[PDB]
């Protein structure tokens, strides 16, 4: 068996959702911000936000909504986790003591159902009579909000329309009514139903179905003064309400897909819209009152306000202040002014909240030379693209290098006192026949520049037609100074060439240190690329000079230096190259038993290969034979997102289902087959999507540091900005920390009353297993924050093992010291 | 000649890697040095010498040389390790079974969640499976081990059944005691849960229905760690075993012993309301408690869902692609 | 695709056993003994008639590729029966076959099994499988005797007498190389033909074509009487050589 420890070094930073309301008091204006597994509660002031409380939940927050049922003084909070843990929460404050009440809770998962493409949707009735959930195709689940439903029991209503895009409860209806956009072979439609709690079925809805734009994406529930709904698409915005129909199709919105909506004026006169390029729009609803006294909707208008960060959620707060919740970039507070500034913008940034964004890649390098270690991460996407240099100081110090284009991979080259960064920027087919970039960015603002003239694929004779307005990715290699972080050089790769891998190393008997990049020819027609290049560059005297090129018949997904040789993965093949005295790469040996070799890692002569669906293989190079040999494979099927080698026998992997596992050689040499079976001895549900695993420690490393119980250091980056550290334990230390978890779980009160053991259970759509071989470091580190009565309750009847004293009782002061040493790792 | 199996040496194949560990022996992927065709070789070990050649491999050889169908895997030949020269008693070399190589297996494709099945994809998958099962059931062979892992699919979209190690012939006139509880718990029929031991071909049909539902939900229908719990899960959806729906349920050994919590009513049509009507009817008949009332393979092929499916169009599934990565 | 398991009578003059100096009478006797050894061992163990026959067919085929002087028959027989049991799903443990073989064999005969009987048998399985070219499925005259008899309609007792007499002829033919000369379908017809001659029955009357004097042609196409007579001659020779007479 294996024993390992996981700790959350930096908490998730990306904003996954955000709401406003009156949650802490019926009087205050609240802003609740949801980051993965984290809920942040703020109170709105005239200058900004006053933080009041933060809680963690044992689950990914999927639905977050505030409502106020008749009889309550203040808003209640509904949250549903991605594992279908539902709960209703209340804020309660006793002077200085702030706690969160679990008013109702339960798990709403169905035994049989197909998870929907557009994900979990959760909505609540304007009269707060019920909670609507769209969890599975063809089914609508209703949790009625009666006082007695403390377990959140629910029923399903058969829904004929299998493929639903979005749904909202409507305002102004005689009965609870849902309005939704759905897709069938004939296109997309908008349709209504009435929900009867008494009959437990749908009844005919208030207004007829209408055919809508093919890419109709979002439903906006218009308030009572107008009623009805607005449907947002790629090209058009339409209003529907019985006999009334409006459509505005302003050319400005066609340019970028609109992804987020919020209401500015409670009556619905003004709404806010944002798009993937970061533009913020004001949607205006023009009113017309008839002599009857009835208010109708006259027309719709769209006005461009300015630019914000690409935002997952918008929420207007008060006065001119809007909170911009960003997942791909830093989140923001911005003020909307009535008068434009001299550039034509009505939007002026107030505050900027650090979001490590998607961490596509990262490297740990001791830039200071202090032995501490700094983490430079490839963070953000598109305009929000950034390099983030992170050091420990008690908070983490983070520096931001704006790139305005997406970063893909990073590697450090000490000989050149610089980093290499792979980037992709978006250009659009323009009337010249070429392409034009939407904004300047790192690859265009380099001091010196170069464009590849390779003729390897120049024979072509393969047609790829271009239509005006289509997007293309232009991938580049950035040479960036390690002190100034100035783009010294940018090399533009070939048209339709995407950069997938990058390494810096010396090869063979060649004393020069090179940047080596692996690329693939990407054509929309091909599901899998069949052409690729391996390129050797040298960065010298401010210029990047190409040394050699190798044509491969596929995509160079990953590369890694192997004892003076270049190890590369091309599609289904793993190939090792030698570097000749003629400065040209030469094929040596190949391995083909992989469906798609996405990730590579080396230790000694051992190679860990990550397949798309076949988990990991322990390959080895036998020098005497000059060929590869399969040592062992994990036959259990998994989808890999990142792998890492812990030691010669333990191997760590990340699953696309937000899961982590550790494989070990069975080490029983009785049969050859036993050695060949990698047994999964560790299972854990991280809750984050790990993209990169990197050996190193951010915390200061000194020869004098008290040797911690933990051994080894692997840092991992995730899509939501979370950075974590994995380390190993001795059998004795694991059992102690494991036994303590079980004691802590009985003592610590969970938000929503979610069982910790369930949360960490390995979970795919098909399987759920109890966690094994892993210590939730965060749970262990929470011992220091529980009250003294609880601490002593935890240590009761707790015995140590395999130590100086075989059985040794624990006291509350003893464990406080142990955990405090465990907090020094991060 | 092509028919002289067991003489050719495994030297004629270059091993690429071990695709999977078969329960009876490991399975490796290799290339025929002469033709370049990828084939799969299953290692049969005579070293144990407890029972000599494993009977599981014996059954696969006996049966698959008889069965010819597009939806049944083809054993091409049997090859051997370099045998000891003129000393058969010292020889302990193993025998390897030549088969057609398969790009993917259904269990792996589902677990990676990398495949999205349309109705039309399922139609082509199910039609091939039933036609194969019908061929085998017409030849009076019972697979007895229908599982997601055992279904094999080439990227083209063709499906072939493969693990016949537990298969045996069925005599309608003289039903005899067979290996009890052969199928894996997730895909096991209720009759075996109750230990019929004299089961009909309908046992394989039950499993294929479990697959049918699983293709639509992308999750196995009945997942349990205990035989009783599986009966409970089945009972909730398909209804509790009761004499009215299963007149002969009382004759089954464990009927009084193994009981669901309640006498649940059938809810299959309600819980699978999202499944198309043509398919839902197939599921209701395939997942029928009484083996005598359970549909046959031919009846599934003559269903509105599958009768008008044309095998010319094999509808390849959304296969793993680099954009997906 | 599939191997040829049938030879011409003239070809048996050139079995490995013959060319090593064994005369035709001795190989014939060596076959009867080995077959009957297989039959008796499996009958003591309670084995189905197909299982006995399958082993016997393996045995007969084996000594078309090997010599009786290098492979003791009784060991081979036991090995054939052991494998047959697994092929036909009537399995037996090798130790139990040895136990029975010892019970039925004297001391000289059991000497073939050597110091370790089980080992000599289990080892040979490798050679047996390669010899029979892994063609394990075997059809036997029994199933055709019944498939064809079911299509006869007439006096219940006269047909049952025909079947049992023919069935006995099938059991006796397992001691001969007919298994190596003619497909089982022909054997089933030949034994029907022989019993009919002996019981003075005219089988055509019981067929759906009562005026088709060559009654067998509707069961087995392309069989001249020449073949059925050659077979009958070979079966009755065993009775004339021995002391046993036709069952009647
Ligand atoms: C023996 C047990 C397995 C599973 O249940 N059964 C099976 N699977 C087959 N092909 C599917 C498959 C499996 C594994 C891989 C793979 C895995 C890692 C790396 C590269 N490749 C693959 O790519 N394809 C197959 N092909 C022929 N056979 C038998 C010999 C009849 C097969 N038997």
């Amino acid at each position: 068996m294996s024993y390992n420890y996981v700790v959350t070094a930096q908490k998730p930073t990306a904003v996954n959702g955000c709401v406003t309301g009156h949650f802490t008091s019926a009087e205050d204006l609240n802003l609740l911000i949801a980051k993965n597994t984290r809920l942040e509660i703020y109170v709105v002031t005239a200058e900004g936000l006053r933080p009041v409380k933060e809680v963690g939940m044992y689950g990914k927050i999927a639905v977050m909504e505030l409502f106020r049922p008749k009889g309550e003084s203040k808003d209640l909070l509904f949250i549903l986790t991605a594992k279908y843990n539902a709960c209703i929460l209340e804020y309660k404050q006793s002077g200085e003591s702030i706690d969160i009440i679990t008013r109702a809770h339960g798990n709403v998962q169905d035994r049989i159902g197909r998870p929907s493409e557009t994900g979990i949707i959760g909505i609540i009735d304007p009269e707060c009579r019920m909670i609507g959930l769209r969890l599975y195709d063809g089914l609508f689940k209703v949790i009625p909000l009666d006082r007695d439903n403390k377990e959140l029991k629910a029923f399903n209503i058969r829904l004929e329309e299998l493929h639903v895009i979005d749904v909202k409860f409507l305002y102004g209806c005689q009965a609870p009514t849902i309005c939704f956009v759905y897709q069938d072979p004939q296109g997309r439609h908008v349709k209504t139903y009435e929900v009867s709690l008494r009959e437990k079925e749908f009844n005919k809805g208030p207004w007829k179905q209408e055919n809508v734009e093919a890419e109709a994406s979002m439903v906006i529930a218009v308030p009572e003064p107008f009623g009805g709904a607005i449907i947002i698409g790629q090209e058009s915005i339409t209003y529907h309400n019985g006999d009334k129909y409006l459509a505005i199709a302003p050319p400005i919105i066609k340019q970028s897909t609109i992804v987020c909506h919020n209401r500015v004026d409670p009556n619905g006169s003004r709404y806010l819209l944002g798009d993937m390029e970061g533009r913020l729009f004001m949607l205006l609803l023009e009113k017309e009152e008839q002599m009857d006294g009835t208010v109708t909707l006259k027309d719709l208008r769209v006005e461009l306000l300015g630019e914000t960060s690409i935002a997952e959620c918008l929420t207007y707060l008060d006065n001119g202040v809007v909170f911009v919740g960003s997942r791909l970039g830093d989140s923001q507070l911005v003020k909307l002014n009535v008068d434009s500034n001299e550039q034509g913008s009505y939007v002026v940034a107030m505050e900027t909240f650090t979001n490590l964004g998607p961490i596509v890649d990262m490297c740990v390098v001791d830039l200071e030379r202090q032995g501490q270690g700094q983490l430079v991460t490839c963070s953000g996407a598109f305009k929000e693209g950034s390099l983030r240099i992170i050091r420990n100081g008690q908070k983490l110090h983070i520096r931001t290098v704006p790139l305005y284009e997406s970063p893909r991979k990073i590697c450090y080259q000490e000989v050149s006192q610089c980093f290499g960064v792979l980037s992709s920027r978006i250009e659009v087919q323009d009337t010249s026949g070429g392409t034009t970039a939407l904004r300047p960015s790192a690859s265009t603002q380099a001091l010196s520049s170069s464009v590849s003239s390779s003729k390897l694929f120049s024979s072509s004779t393969a047609p790829h037609e271009t239509s005006f307005g289509e997007e293309v990715e232009v991938h580049n290699l950035l040479i960036i100074d390690q002190h100034t972080f100035e783009v010294l050089h940018a090399h533009q790769f070939l048209q339709n060439e995407y950069a997938l891998s990058l390494v810096s190393c010396k090869l063979g008997k060649d004393p020069n240190t090179y940047f080596i990049v692996g690329t693939a020819m990407v054509y929309p027609e091909e599901a899998e690329p069949k052409q690729g290049r391996i390129v050797v560059f040298q960065y010298s005297d401010g210029k990047l000079q190409t040394v050699a090129e190798k044509e491969v018949k596929g995509a160079v997904y990953s590369m890694v230096e192997f004892n003076g040789k270049l190890l590369a993965s091309i599609n289904s093949t793993v190939r090792l190259y030698e570097w000749t005295t003629e400065k040209e790469l030469r094929t040596e040996c190949n391995h083909y038993n992989n469906i798609m070799a996405l990730y590579l890692k080396t230790k000694g002569d051992f190679i860990l290969v990550g397949d798309l669906m076949r988990s990991v293989l322990l390959l080895a190079y036998k020098p005497m034979e000059g060929n590869f040999e399969e040592i062992a494979r994990d036959f259990n099927p998994n989808w890999m997102s990142a792998v890492e080698i812990l030691d010669d026998d333990n191997f760590l992997g990340a699953e696309n289902a937000f899961n982590l596992f550790v494989c070990q050689k069975d080490s029983a040499a009785t049969t050859d087959e036993e050695r060949q079976h990698l047994q999964e001895v560790g299972l854990f549900h991280l809750g984050e999507f790990v993209n990169v695993f990197c050996h190193g420690s951010l915390v200061m490393q000194n020869l004098g540091e008290t040797s911690t119980p933990t051994q080894g250091s692997v840092l991992f980056g995730t899509v939501n900005g979370m950075i974590g550290l994995v380390t190993s334990l001795s059998e004795s230390w694991y059992n102690l920390l494991l036994d303590m978890q079980n004691r802590l779980n009985k003592v610590i009160k969970s938000v929503g009353k979610i069982e910790h053991s369930f949360w960490r259970s390995f979970h795919t759509e098909r399987k759920t297993e109890p966690a094994t071989g892993f210590i939730d470091g965060d749970l262990i580190e929470s011992f220091l924050d529980i009250s003294r009565p609880k601490m002593q309750e935890v240590v009761a009847n707790l015995q140590y093992d395999d130590g100086s004293g075989m059985k040794r009782e624990a006291t509350a002061d003893d464990l406080i010291k142990v955990v405090e040493e465990l907090t020094r790792i991060h | 000649t092509e028919s002289d199996w067991g003489k050719r040496c495994v030297d004629k194949f270059d091993i690429i890697g071990i695709i999977g560990e078969g329960t009876y022996g490991q399975v490796y992927k290799a290339k025929d040095k002469d033709t370049g065709e990828l084939v799969a070789l299953k290692k049969v070990r005579l070293d144990n010498e407890k029972e000599g050649f494993p009977i599981t491999a014996i059954r696969e050889i006996k049966i698959l040389r008889q069965l010819i169908h597009r939806s049944v895997v083809n054993m091409k030949e049997i090859v051997t390790d370099k045998q000891d020269a003129l000393d058969f008693k010292k020889d302990k070399g193993a025998f390897y079974l030549v088969f057609e190589y398969m790009d993917h297996d259904l269990m792996g494709l589902l677990e990676s969640g990398l495949v999205h099945f349309s109705e039309d994809h399922i139609k082509s998958f199910m039609k091939q499976l039933m036609e194969g099962l019908e061929y085998c059931h017409k030849k009076n062979f019972l697979h007895r081990d229908i599982k997601c892992s055992n279904i094999l699919l080439n990227n083209s979209g063709q499906i072939k059944l493969a693990d016949f190690g537990l298969a045996r012939l069925y005599n309608s006139e003289e039903s005899r005691p067979y290996t009890n509880k052969v199928i894996t718990l997730w895909y096991r029929p209720p009759e075996l849960l109750l230990g019929e031991e004299r089961y009909t071909p309908a046992i394989d049909v039950w499993s294929c229905g479990c697959i049918l539902g699983e293709l639509f939900t992308k999750k196995p229908i009945f997942q349990a760690n205990l035989e009783l719990a599986q009966l409970e899960l089945i009972s909730r959806l398909c209804g509790s075993p009761c004499p009215a729906v299963w007149p002969d349920v009382i004759r089954l050994p464990y009927f009084n012993t193994m009981k669901p919590k309640k006498q649940y009513r059938r809810r299959l049509r309600e819980e699978f309301s999202f499944i198309p009507s043509a398919a839902l009817d197939l599921l209701d008949h395939m997942l029928t408690l009484d083996p005598s009332k359970r549909c046959t393979a031919e009846q599934t092929l003559q269903s509105d869902f599958l009768k008008d499916v044309e095998l010319s169009k094999m509808a390849p599934p959304d296969l793993p692609h680099w954009q997906d990565c | 695709t599939k191997p040829c398991w049938y030879w011409d009578k003239k070809d048996l003059a050139h079995t490995p056993s013959q060319l090593e100096g064994l005369d035709p009478a001795t190989e014939a006797r060596y076959r009867r003994e080995g077959a009957r050894f297989i039959f008796d061992v499996g009958t003591r163990l309670g084995l189905h008639y197909d299982t006995l026959a399958t082993g016997i067919i393996y045995f007969h085929r084996f000594y078309m590729f090997h010599s009786f002087k290098q492979f003791p028959r009784y060991v081979t027989g036991a090995c054939c029966l052991f494998l047959a049991g697994k092929v036909e799903e009537t399995p037996k443990k090798c130790k139990d076959i040895i136990k029975t073989a010892r019970s039925l064999l004297n001391d000289v005969q059991f000497g073939q099994f050597g110091d370790d009987p089980k080992e000599e048998v289990m080892v040979l399985e490798r050679i047996l499988l390669q010899t029979i070219k892994f063609d394990l499925q075997v059809e036997h005259p029994y199933q055709f005797l019944l498939k064809y008899a079911k299509q006869l309609k007439g006096d219940k007792n006269k047909i049952q007498k025909l079947v049992q007499m023919a069935w006995t002829f099938v059991n006796d033919s397992l001691c001969t190389t007919l298994s190596l000369q003619w497909e089982p379908e022909i054997i089933a017809v030949a034994v029907m033909y022989l019993a009919g001659r002996l019981c003075k029955f005219e089988i055509q009357e019981w067929t759906s074509k009562p005026m088709y004097r060559r009654w067998w042609e509707q069961f087995v196409q392309d069989v001249p009487v020449d073949v059925l007579e050659d077979i009958c001659h070979q079966i009755l020779d065993l009775y004339s050589q021995g002391k046993q007479q036709m069952p009647h």
